[PDB]
């Protein structure tokens, strides 16, 4: 007759949520500004635009 | 003192039967109390 009898569900749920958190912490790109040019930009001044940004 | 004649003979007549050793709690209640301990 121990408390460990009735906490299997919550401890498993806690571990599942924390594993999700760890996995999503590293793996989600942390970059902003998804900038996209067009398919007519003389790739070579697209690099110039990128360096400017 | 003790008169030995109570009015609860209403059930042993037919509603119950003597000399059978009936259990005190339904099995469903036992299982419910069991899984309610987890």
């Amino acid at each position: 007759n121990t408390p460990l009898q009735a906490i299997g569900v919550p401890v498993a749920l806690y571990d599942a949520l924390m594993a999700r958190a760890i996995d999503s912490a590293d793996g989600t790109p942390n970059s902003k500004w998804l900038v996209t040019a067009s398919r007519d930009l003389d790739d070579g001044q697209a690099k110039e635009v990128k360096e400017g940004i | 003192p003790a008169p030995s004649a109570n009015p609860a003979k209403i059930f042993i007549r037919r509603f119950f039967s003597a000399g059978v050793a009936k259990n005190v709690v339904s099995y469903s209640n036992v299982m419910a109390a069991q899984r309610a301990m987890e």
